[PDB]
RNA sequence: GGAAAACUUGAGUGCAGAAGAGGAAAGUGGAAUUCCAUGUGUAGCGGUGAAAUGCGCAGAGAUAUGGAGGAACACCAGUGGCGAAGGCGACUUUCUGGUCUGUAACUGACGCUGAUGUGCGAAAGCGUGGGGAUCAAACAGGAUUAGAUACCCUGGUAGUCCACGCCGUAAACGAUGAGUGCUAAGUGUUAGGGGGUUUCCGCCCCUUAGUGCUGCAGCUAACGCAUUAAGCACUCCGCCUGG
């Protein structure tokens, strides 16, 4: 219907937080309690946040914008690539390259390269090259699609960004607030909700807590198209 | 009573074969193929509970 | 009347019977296993459902009712082999229901069989 | 507490995916909760807040 | 030992003329009563008439004729009692080779001519042209095992 | 043992909490079965190890809507609950019985067992009427078999159901009468009582009385029983003494 129901939302395990002694005091609003050094994310209130996370992200894609998906935490790397392809948006698996939203007049200089270097060896100009220069032209080729693999077809700035963790991906969020790009993200304990405008309190060190929560936000743009 | 679409028929069966096995239809009508005596089902349910 | 209907199968322990009808049931066409030269006790086979399903579906021909959304109403051996053989006719099976009569312990069933 | 038979939303997580009753083996409730539940689930079947089968 | 496991099957020796294993296995099945030479001479004079009534060499014609003999479904009886007790079962590749050789010879012995000089070669060109008597019982198996298809 | 007093544990009433298919009467409700009426529709349906009897072209079955009627109450449902036993399973209301826990206010042995007696007592029966849906002795017909009156199949009456009187018997069985004490432990579970915690209610912890499964001492002829004795005692009642 509208929201995630109460049964499968806590079956993924999003009520778990991080440890007490590892706590951010600004997250007091979105914590129901702690049981054994572990905090308990207020489950009724994050449903009152994920629908608000569903409301704008519906109508962002109504304008035809491009929402950037980033994920770098090692237990949530490839849970955001498969949901960006179903959404038709642009993903990040590896580390933040350090300027791909801000110094992207030198990053699109190299997105021009990945549109060129694979063209460079499908045609000729490949037999005349030395066999070790074949290697570094291919050792350049994979390392482009390692980091900039999800920014393969992206040629402009985004209009929204979706982060799995503001702690480990703090380089991206600092570039977001300088560009006035709106931001939505999964936060928990050991996360600052101040820099996130559209807050989703959910667990972060579990796969189903990501995958059964990052899929609907990826699904949120598809019925905003038509 | 579950609608299955956007796929083939050999995958809607895989939903439907386990949406019937998790229901009281096949195990219910096999029970009522013949009238059992009103004190032999209390032992039939007891054997179907002590084994679990 | 074109391409809208309800398919009813009820495979019992004998003689898989199929009647396809419209969405407000009015018995468009029907066929059985006995209507295919299966005289007795060969009718309780999935292979009897392999021919009995489409020979009512393809011999409907009065409106071109080419969607079915089948309904199951019987415990039988040729239960799922009558909807598998319905895409041999290829009529976009879109909603499979197991609508079988299950009592709320209402009547006395017949005697045990020795 | 005591289950009221109008409070449908907490009462329909206990109904099945067809209208049957989940046993306390698969739900996990206690003994006296389950039979205080079942006299409220069956007064709500009678006044059409919940079906008998779907 | 057919219940300890399986019997170890043994190797044969291919023919010198055609350089074919399949020819020597045909020699051994037409070898009535252990007479190797008096049966091998007849096969060596029952493919010259094959190569006379068709320009192709008979080692092509042999493996072309047996493909209209070798069936793909047969009947193995399972003791189910009151059921049909006739299950249509596909053929293993070893029995696929053997049972074609069996029908080719067993109906070559029931023709009008007496000499197997031309008893054999007539049924080969019939099997090369998908006709005759050893072909038509393959279709009889393919009208029996393919009629009781309720036991796949 | 008798008489006069005193006591509180036994027994009973209070007060405060619970749990329950404990009964009785009256209402309400849904799925299914059968029959009828109708629409649409066409050759079988049904049944079996195989068939046949039977049903259908006077439209069967199948399908859809509506109706009538009787009987039961899926799921919950569990070596769970309640009752003295038989037994008790939709839901609601009225009327009504018992048990358990806790507190200690109160009565002060008021107790236990119980021949004769007097009442409850599954089913099948019987009577007077109802009602008759399924099921179904007897009965009819078709198959099987070596043979049938058996098994199997189609059909079917009493009965099954209600009301009132009877009958009073069951492997009515835990094949174990009732009462009260005492005697290793371990473990499930029930209504609790507490609890410690809490849980997002989760739980995990000690607590009368129930209800199971293991297992010492002791007992038994042996299997086995073992704080729910078939152990150790005391009271009273029923009963046995070869087939």
């Amino acid at each position: 219907m509208a929201v995630i129901s109460m049964k499968q939302l806590l079956e993924a395990g999003v009520h778990f937080g991080h440890q007490t002694r590892r706590w951010n005091p600004k997250m007091k609003k979105y914590i129901f309690t702690e049981r054994n050094g572990i905090y308990i994310i207020d489950l009724q209130k994050t449903v009152k946040k994920v629908d608000e996370a569903y409301n704008f992200l519906k109508q962002v894609s109504e304008d035809g914008g491009q929402v950037l998906f980033v994920g770098t935490k090692k237990q949530a790397q490839e849970s955001v690539k498969s949901e960006a392809e179903r959404a038709g948006q642009f993903y990040i698996n590896q580390r933040w390259l350090g300027g791909l939203l801000t110094n992207y007049k030198t990053i699109s200089k190299r997105i021009k390269r990945i549109s060129e270097i694979e063209k460079m060896e499908e045609d000729g100009l490949f037999e005349v090259l030395p066999k070790k220069e074949v290697v570094e032209l291919k050792k350049e080729y994979d390392r482009l699609i390692k980091f900039l693999g999800g920014i393969r077809d992206m040629k402009s700035m985004p209009q929204a960004l979706f982060v799995v963790d503001p702690r480990k991906e703090r380089n991206a969020i600092a570039e977001a607030r300088k560009l006035n790009i709106p931001i939505v993200g999964i936060v928990d304990t050991n996360c600052d909700p101040d820099e996130i405008d559209y807050v989703i309190p959910a667990n972060d060190d579990a796969i189903r807590a990501v995958k059964l929560l990052t899929a609907k936000m990826a699904d949120a743009i598809l019925e905003g198209q038509q | 009573t579950v609608v299955r679409k956007n796929e083939s028929l050999e995958d809607a069966l895989r939903r439907f074969k386990r949406s019937v096995s998790k229901s009281g239809t096949i195990q219910e009508v096999r029970k009522r193929e013949f009238y059992e005596k009103p004190s032999v089902k209390r032992k039939k349910k007891s054997e179907a509970a002590r084994k679990r | 009347n074109i391409e809208n209907g309800v398919a009813h199968i009820r495979s019992t322990f004998n003689n898989t019977i199929v009647t396809i009808t419209d969405e407000f049931g009015n018995a468009l066409s029907w066929s059985s296993a006995g209507a295919l030269g299966f005289k007795g006790s060969k009718k309780s086979t999935p292979f009897a459902a392999q021919m009995a399903s489409e020979t009512a579906s393809k011999s409907a021909m009065e409106h071109g009712l080419k969607t079915v959304e089948v309904t199951v109403k019987g415990p039988g051996p040729g239960r799922e082999s009558a909807i598998r053989a319905l895409q041999s006719a290829g009529l976009e099976v879109t909603a499979i229901r197991d609508v079988t009569p299950v009592p709320h312990n209402g009547c006395r069933p017949p005697k045990r069989r020795r | 507490t005591h289950i009221d038979y109008k409070d449908t939303e907490l009462l329909k997580r206990f109904i099945s995916e067809r209208g049957k009753i989940l046993p306390r083996r698969v739900t996990g409730t206690s003994a006296k909760y389950q039979r205080m539940l079942t006299t409220a689930i069956k007064r709500s079947r009678h006044m059409a807040l919940l079906p008998y089968v779907k | 030992m057919p219940r300890k496991g399986s019997v170890p099957k043994r190797d044969v020796l291919p023919d010198p003329i055609h350089n074919s294993k399949l020819v020597t296995k045909l020699i051994n099945k037409i070898m009535l009563d252990g007479k190797r030479g008096t049966a091998q001479r007849i096969l060596y004079s029952a493919f010259d008439l094959v190569e006379q009534r068709s320009g192709r060499d008979a080692l092509e014609v042999f493996e072309e004729a047996i493909n209209n003999i070798m069936p793909v479904l047969e009947v193995k009886a399972r003791r189910v009692g009151g059921s049909n007790y006739q299950v249509p079962v596909e053929v293993r590749p070893e029995r696929r080779t053997t049972l074609g050789l069996r029908w080719l010879v067993n109906y070559a012995r029931l023709r009008g001519e007496k000499t197997m000089e031309d008893r054999l070669a007539n049924e080969i060109l019939d099997a090369a042209n998908n006709t005759g008597g050893a072909v038509k019982k393959r279709e009889d198996t393919h009208k029996m095992a393919e009629a009781n298809k309720a036991f796949a």
